């Protein structure tokens, strides 16, 4: 069955338009005015911004609207800000099935200024080593673009195993956070000069270092 | 001939449903006598309002609608066809997609639906306003 | 103030049962339709089952039919899910929504927090808190747990400025990971007592570590 | 028992004048039903008010003046001693510089004279209350 | 819009008369306590003469008791200042004021824009109105008249932005003399016809001069 | 009989706060609280600021403040403003006298900024030359403070006879404007090289000087 089919990304400029399309069926979309466009951050609940397939819901401005044509619904964005960089997901009744949903979509807003990221860098704990292991912690924030990759480095020379690298998460200054974490046992931290964390954001590299012998 | 005033009635309103209200204001508009009417989810008046109509005599109009007990987006308009000291008759429309309000035959004032007009239980007419008529009446 | 709080997630085994609560405040419940609305990881909403306000007529989407059972207390403002026969397709965060309705044009007004479940042959596993010691960052690093979620407060939640929490990494070995820092001032540190409140539902751990400098 | 909604009596107030008023609101609290009480200088009630008390039950009161037609600085008070779906006793007490406003016996607004309370003509009660009371007594 | 309006004032030879209106509109002038009030040149404010809502009650300064009569016209919205047997001291602009009594703690809110009042044994004299030639400058010299005052308006009131009519001189001679000047855009010279209307009531002189180019 | 006796004059600095005293008797002031405010502006009708001794009239500030002890009222006025420079006269009922006003006072606010005089120089038009008549208009507009000296010059040499010059007078943008005239035969003002206004403000001069021969 042909689901509410969304562009999986799109991107507009900051101060500008952009429209998000929902491509549904004769049995959802071109059924009735029963449409309606959600808002939501990963890990937080979905928001009601239009419903009706073209009324605002409380306290969404009119830069925000929506209207349909035949079975595709369109989701339009105007005077593009910041917090607009989110996922989008529309929404209809469907004959005998309730209310579908569309994929989502992920808005990027282009045009923003570029903020290099924040790192700290943390040793094992002293804790962690009587418990026989050791984990450097890399903590990556208030980056823009949100896109960044980590490498590492005992001593001078690069080291690939044992590093877990999370995915960019978007943060309340609308800047987006990350982090890596390397695991070594007690007996290669305490034998090597030093560890680093390298962040390259948009071709700039951020490096943080840590001794033992601190 | 006079109805009361809080005036509350159960209502079944769809695509067709006018509801007539004849009436006049108990103050001179200086003194901004008000008139209310609220289409109802249930019969208790502290229920959710579908529909509010909010005349400030000689002033404005304020339509509304209150839902999860909150009042939402207020649209207003300053239409005034109502005339000071003067009996009026208010008719209110439900079309497919809004409810169309006449006042004395002339088309006044609109308000889109925000909730199903099915979902309308009790109609409540109140405020500075005496009633003489208040007439359900259906065109298919 | 309209409140919605889901509650019963967790870790179930393949083919076993799991009850899901959300309790409503702030709002005149027994008036209202309500929703179960679902998200798998890296997925979209999926509308899973809905009831009217009295709680007589239900509705279920095909992939759950005949597994669980929408209910509803009217005199506790209670929505209840009774998921049976559950399947590792079940995984996700469970939201309640409200009204979801054709009289409200299906719309959803109000949401949830929303509850985690998930649907493996795996046990739970506690994790291990480690203090991440010293404007001044500090933080606590919470290790190889499952499933999510984790919650992590400070001073028993007295201390909420300054605090970025970071989403966990899902590291290879199938245990997830996080760090919680604190920026306080550097003026603070021997004066005030630092501890991160770290709570894991699933396996019922509750660790409370002081972070102090080195 | 109950007496004509909106009341209209003439008057003569002066220092140690007091209006009782005993009444009820005519809707629950959340759809904020209004008590107005305006004290005029003539019979007319598009005259001047000298103290015009307004109630917005559950939210407000506001106090003011209507002087050459025009309505003055507002006083706002968010003190509310009147009890959603009550019977409520209101008095006001004519002071030398101020009335003094009583809500089931306990002092709860004041309104220094704008104008001398012997300019006052007429006393007006009205808006969604229904009323049982309205006595004007005196002490010297 | 509330407005007080008097007329009537002028020269007067000693021992004459005069009678003053002062058209009320915009409120109920019949509910309403009314009263003159006069300030000499040079001078200090002084209550003349109040009169009742009604009519029926009156009272007079000390210094025109028996010389002038308060009346008003409630049907024509008037009040009136009969002035008889008037003296140099008289002399002064005439306010209408309102409400001046008792109940309204003897407060004015209200006053009209005033009518000049002169005593003298001297001839009005009408002024000569000559064009001073011109962003650019231009304007009207209006020369000795007597008594004040003149009023001075450009292109019949149509003209309002950019004018300055500068207080007269009261010269040796005992004859007034002012000036008025416009502020216009040096492109309007030639397109644009600049006319300073000139009025002297006293003498009920009436000069329209067009101002143009050297 | 003793009259409401205020100071001519008072001082305050823009931003602080002065007070006005208004000297009465037992019969006015000291009788009743029928103690009027107003402010004025030479050739405008009194605006109410006060009545009953400390009630503030329609749209006057807090910063307006009455009151009075014994026989004497006070009118203060906090954060001192450009507008603030007037005149400002007390009212009172008068056993058997309706109302008796003060004297007035001329407030000064000190410390604004110093504004040199604009001045516009015109020369006798061929109108007034025509009527064997010359008058040279010296228009001098925007200074601050309100006060300034004119001189006049036939050539290099100083002219005294025919020379009128107004008081200053406050304008629109609450700075001050002053004209002066000076009168010649129409042989005077053909016989010299040119003529001079000179405006002296806080001891700095400006000139404009106009010639026949332009
Ligand atoms: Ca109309
Ligand atoms: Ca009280």
């Amino acid at each position: 069955q042909a689901g509410l089919t969304q562009p999986p990304s799109v991107s507009g400029t900051l101060g500008k338009a952009v429209t998000i399309s929902c491509a549904g069926t004769s049995s959802d979309i071109g059924y009735g005015n029963y449409v309606s466009w959600y808002q939501q951050l990963p890990g937080t609940a979905p928001k009601l911004l239009i419903y009706k397939v073209s009324r605002r819901a409380s306290g969404v401005p009119d830069r925000f609207s929506g209207s349909k044509s035949g079975n595709t619904a369109s989701l339009s964005i105007s005077g593009l800000q910041s917090e607009d960089e989110a996922d989008y997901y529309c929404a209809s009744y469907r004959y005998r099935n309730n209310v579908v949903f569309g994929g989502g979509t992920h808005l990027t807003v282009l045009g923003q200024p570029k903020a290099a990221p924040s790192v700290t860098l943390f040793p094992p704990s002293s804790e962690e080593l009587q418990a026989n292991k050791a984990t450097l912690v890399c903590l990556i924030s208030d980056f823009y673009p949100g896109a960044v990759t980590v490498a590492w480095k005992a001593d001078s020379s690069p080291v690939k195993a044992g590093v877990e690298t999370t995915t960019p998460s978007k943060q309340s200054n609308n800047k987006y956070a990350a982090s890596s974490y390397l695991s070594l046992t007690p007996e290669q931290w305490k034998s090597h000069r030093s560890y680093s964390c390298q962040v390259t954001h948009e071709g700039s590299t951020v490096e943080k270092t840590v001794a033992p012998t601190e | 001939s006079l109805l009361p005033v809080p005036y509350t009635e159960a209502a079944s309103l769809s695509t067709g449903s006018t509801v007539t209200i004849k009436g006049r204001p108990l103050a001179c508009f200086l003194n901004e006598p008000y008139l209310q009417v609220d289409f109802h989810t249930e019969m208790k008046e502290e229920s959710d309002i579908v529909f509010h109509f909010q005349v400030c005599f000689g002033r404005r109009v304020v339509m509304n609608s209150r839902e999860y007990g909150a009042w939402k987006q207020q649209v207003e308009s300053k239409n005034m066809p109502f005339q000071d000291g003067q009996e009026f008759e208010l008719s209110i429309s439900v079309l497919p997609d809004k409810y169309q309000v006449m006042v004395n035959g002339q088309s006044s004032y609109t308000f889109d639906h925000r909730i199903k007009p099915e979902a309308v239980k009790m109609v409540q007419v109140w405020r500075d306003i005496s009633l003489t008529k208040f007439n359900v009446s259906y065109l298919k | 103030q309209l409140q919605l709080v889901e509650s019963g997630g967790g870790l179930v085994q393949p083919g076993g049962s799991l009850r899901l609560s959300c309790a409503a405040s702030g709002f005149t419940f027994s008036s209202y339709a309500m929703s179960w609305v679902r998200q798998a990881p890296g997925k979209g909403l999926e509308w899973v089952s809905a009831i009217n306000s009295g709680g007589g007529s239900t509705s279920y989407a095909d992939s759950v039919k005949g597994r669980f059972t929408i209910s509803r207390d009217n005199a506790k403002n209670t929505l209840y899910l009774q998921m049976n026969s559950l399947k590792p397709e079940d995984t996700a965060v469970y939201y309640c929504a409200t009204p979801g309705d054709r009289l409200w044009y299906y719309r959803y007004d109000y949401w949830g927090q929303g509850t985690q479940v998930t649907v493996s042959s795996a046990s739970t596993k506690g994790p291990s808190v480690f203090p991440l010691a010293p404007t001044a960052a500090l933080g606590c690093l919470v290790k190889d747990y499952f499933p999510e979620p984790v919650t992590v407060s400070w001073n028993s939640g007295a201390l909420t400025s300054g605090v970025h929490t970071f989403p966990a990494v899902l590291q290879s070995s199938g245990l997830y990971s996080l760090s919680s820092v604190v920026t306080v001032p550097s003026s603070s540190l021997g004066t005030q007592t630092y501890i991160c409140n770290v709570n894991h539902k699933p396996s019922n751990t509750k660790v409370d570590k002081k972070v102090e400098p080195k």
